[PDB]
């Protein structure tokens, strides 16, 4: 389809930057989205053809270029906060014809990055009394401290993802509240009938895969560096 | 910290010609500069960002090249309201530094002056000074005689309709213990040196 | 759209100080930046300070030490300027400039504020192919000054040469334009209109 | 800019939704219809070139050029279609240059038909370590709507609908936990309650 990356990323002011989008489908058309709550989906740049870009709506502060038909990056001059967006990627065959969108870039600008922190994430057993009175069980398993919100939770039942009985909060909490750049938590929960807890042998891992700081920033202060990382907290069934 | 000497200074030019000034830098900059246009006497507004992007609304005409330590600024095929003082600025570090300007004025042909010698006035005599007007000259020295050359004192200071500068330098005891007060000037329209009394 | 405004025009003496407001509309003031810069007559452009509005978070110049002072008030979204003990030589018009777009890059500029580092009235003198004739001198502070042909009839021929600082440190000017014929000058803070013939 | 749809939107599950979106001052000829989850992006579900009705199972895409008025309808919603759908236009040399033009967005909430409510609230103690109690609202019909924590040591989250579709089985759910000991299992959710088991 409309393949573009990263689809997280935390960078510092001033710093240059490209987005990358490539497709496979032969469109002769591209465009650059940004979406902003309030302000819709506007247009940033768009190519109708190779070696061809113009402005969009919103063009300021960024910059494109179409050198071969499949590709379309996109450059940051200057990380902004006003920058601090999500970006999505379409293709088309032509400036009349539907688009059809990536999966899209969460981007984060901050002004100090010891601010980028990384998750805590347990695992809560389910209450012997829903077992009892539901027939059913359910584990809740809460990602706490971290920012920016770049994070994915996926549930592993002996070493295999999940969908089936899952539910994900869809944005997380602020835990501070009242702050600009307050660390988030997140929750989620797996539901599985009681018989299939009980069952010893079955591996509950709830994993949260964080992108935070590349290796190639610098990290002065004191603890460790929050490098995009895996951090996830197991279950076991348990017969009683 | 950055120091962004500016070329050409200062430069004539007529309308619709490609004219171009340029920006040298002491560290490197990388492709950090920006473009600045200011009107003479209003707000300034940037042009070129990131030393080769317009902001939206900017004609084309206007391009930015460069990069390092070299920059350039093109205005092809120049128009009227794109006359005014230019300047670069740099955001690779802080503090930010800025240019001296690059102020562009409308070149026309030699125009001769109009030299013309005021005496004061009893008004203000009552309190003098003679006033000479170099009315409508291109382009852009004065010497004043009570024929003493007196030298301390004396201060001066594009027209809207043909580009003609308008040039006026004034002379401020002594003034009733004389007789002659020639005024004098010299310029290129003016091959040589053109130069009242008492009642 | 998007503006900036920077304050009235102040006027101080040597050994003072001073605050210049920056009203900033348009888009979220927090994700603003305000760049103070400052550019003296026949000078070139001095840059002293900015200000993070969404943190508060502020960076001077080093030549003005202890000397300035910006503020970010997120509530009424406009920005300060403090600039404190004058020296002789801090006259030039102050702008703050607001990068939002890109870090640092100074999107759009303000008016410009004046501050020049008492008061008293000026005086008007008539200057007896072509005859010019012009109105004249005398002396005043602070700034500004208008003339005008005959309230405003004739815009060409009429030469206004900007007003010189004499060794007084107070401004006079020369109005000369290239039938009856008369000035009208004009001076705002002294309450002084002098039309003479 | 020159679309016009407006915002949130509830609908129960099993019921025909209608949305719209209108676009006088301009001629639109082609006119789509996204629709987009959370941490992803649009998803293409009807393209038109004319005025005139198409079908793709349970939705259905109308476009009366004559009135200026395109409508989408989704029949037999399920909670899955909780989403923002985004209308889009086409085609009008006269405006965007006659590229696309989005309409803001409307957001739908499919709310699951809880039959047999059984609200509850469990604590759940964690697996290992950190001497941690979540609390588990949980089986309550979606007509009951959970609160924001009013309280600056205590936070809860917005309810949400688990699927366990092996035995096609849904239930709304919500969590809240704290570190200040005087909140407990049956304190955290003091906010529109019924008659639950604790």
């Amino acid at each position: 389809g409309v393949t573009q990356t990263p689809k997280f990323q935390v960078l510092k002011t001033g710093q240059s930057m490209t987005l990358q989008c490539a497709q496979d489908m032969n469109h002769e058309y591209m465009s650059w989205y940004r979406q902003d709550p309030g302000m819709g989906l506007r247009l940033i740049h768009y190519s109708v053809g190779a070696g061809i870009t113009d402005q969009g709506e919103v063009p300021n502060g960024y910059a494109v270029s179409r050198s071969t038909t499949e590709d379309f990056p996109l450059r940051l001059l200057s990380a902004a906060p006003s920058q601090t967006s999500v970006y999505f990627c379409a293709s088309s065959q032509g400036p009349f014809q539907p688009q059809h969108f990536g999966d899209g870039t969460r981007l984060s600008i901050l002004e100090d990055l010891k601010n980028v922190f990384p998750p805590e994430v347990a695992v809560f057993e389910p209450s012997e009394a829903e077992i009892s009175h539901t027939q059913k069980a359910t584990l809740v398993c809460l990602a706490t401290g971290f920012y920016p919100d770049h994070v994915e939770l996926s549930w592993w039942v002996n070493g295999k993802e999940v969908h089936s009985g899952v539910s994900t909060d869809p944005q997380p909490l602020k835990e501070q509240p009242a702050l600009a750049d307050s660390r988030y938590a997140l929750s989620s929960r797996l539901r599985v009938s009681a018989t299939f807890w009980q069952n010893p042998r079955n591996h509950f891992r709830c994993q949260v895969q964080f992108y935070g700081l590349s290796e190639n920033d610098e990290w002065t202060q004191d603890r460790a560096k929050p490098v995009t990382q895996i951090v996830s907290a197991e279950a076991w069934g348990r017969a009683d | 910290d950055i120091q962004m000497t500016q070329s050409p200074s200062f430069l004539s030019a007529s309308v619709g010609d490609r004219v171009t000034i340029t920006c040298k830098a002491s560290q490197n900059v990388a492709d950090r500069v920006v473009w600045h246009q200011q009107k003479p006497g209003k707000a300034p507004k940037a042009l070129i960002y990131s030393s080769s992007h317009r902001y939206k609304g900017v004609p084309s005409r206007f391009s930015g090249s460069g990069s390092g330590t070299e920059f350039t600024l093109t205005i092809s095929s120049l128009q009227p309201e794109d006359f005014a003082t230019y300047f670069c600025q740099q955001f690779k570090s802080y503090p930010l530094t800025f240019g001296q300007g690059t102020k562009l004025e409308i070149k026309r042909t030699v125009a001769a002056p109009s030299v013309f010698i005021f005496p004061p006035s009893d008004e203000q005599l009552k309190s003098a000074s003679v006033v000479c007007l170099l009315n409508n000259f291109y382009p852009r020295k004065v010497q004043w005689k009570v024929n003493a050359l007196q030298s301390g004192n004396s201060q001066e200071s594009q027209d809207s309709k043909d580009s003609t500068y308008s040039l006026s330098s004034t002379l401020t005891a002594d003034y009733e213990k004389h007789k002659v007060y020639a005024c004098e000037v010299t310029h290129q329209g003016l091959s040589s040196p053109v130069t009242f009394n008492r009642g | 759209q998007v503006q900036l405004v920077q304050s009235g025009a102040e006027v101080k003496k040597p050994g003072s100080s001073v605050k210049v407001s920056c009203k900033a509309s348009g888009h979220d003031f927090r994700l603003t930046y305000i760049h103070w810069v400052r550019q003296a007559p026949g000078q070139g452009l001095e840059w002293m300070g900015r200000v993070s509005a969404g943190s508060g978070n502020v960076k001077y110049n080093e030549k003005f030490k202890g000397r300035v002072t910006i503020t970010a008030d997120t509530s009424t979204s406009t920005a300060y300027m403090e600039l404190s003990s004058l020296r002789s030589e801090d006259t030039a018009v102050y702008y703050c400039a607001v990068s939002y777009y890109s870090y640092d890059v100074l999107d759009y500029w303000g008016q410009g504020t004046t501050v020049t580092v008492s008061t008293k009235g000026p005086s008007v003198f008539p200057l007896a192919g072509t005859a010019a004739l012009g109105c004249l001198v005398k002396d005043y502070f602070p700034e500004p000054v208008t003339v005008s042909w005959n309230s405003g009839a004739l815009t060409s021929g009429v030469h206004t040469f900007p007003a010189v600082l004499q060794s007084s440190g107070l401004y006079s000017l020369s109005s000369v334009v290239t039938q009856t014929y008369i000035c009208n000058v004009n001076h705002k803070p002294s309450n002084t209109k002098v039309d003479k013939k | 800019e020159v679309e016009q749809d407006p915002g949130p939107l509830s609908v129960p599950e099993g019921a025909i939704v209608s949305l719209s979106c209108t676009y006088s001052n301009s001629a639109f000829q082609y006119f789509m219809w996204y629709r987009q989850y959370s941490r992803k992006g649009p998803e293409l579900l009807m393209y038109t070139y004319s005025s005139g009705n198409k079908e793709d199972g349970r939705f259905t895409a109308q476009v009366d050029k004559s009135s200026k008025y395109i409508s989408l309808f989704i029949r037999d919603s399920q909670p899955s279609d909780s989403a923002t759908y985004l209308c889009a236009m086409s085609g009008d040399l006269n405006t965007n240059a006659g590229k696309s033009t989005f309409g803001d967005g409307t957001t739908l909430t499919v709310k699951p038909n809880i039959q047999n409510p059984d609200p509850a609230v469990y604590q759940l103690r964690d697996s290992k370590s950190s001497d941690k109690s979540v609390c588990l609202f949980t089986d309550f019909d979606s007509q009951t709507a959970v609160s924001q924590s009013k309280d600056s040591d205590v936070y809860i989250t917005d309810k949400t609908v688990l699927d366990m579709r092996s035995m096609d089985f849904k239930s709304n759910s919500a969590v809240a936990w704290s570190a200040k000991s005087d909140f407990a299992c049956a304190n955290a959710f003091a906010n529109s309650i019924i008659p639950e088991d604790t």
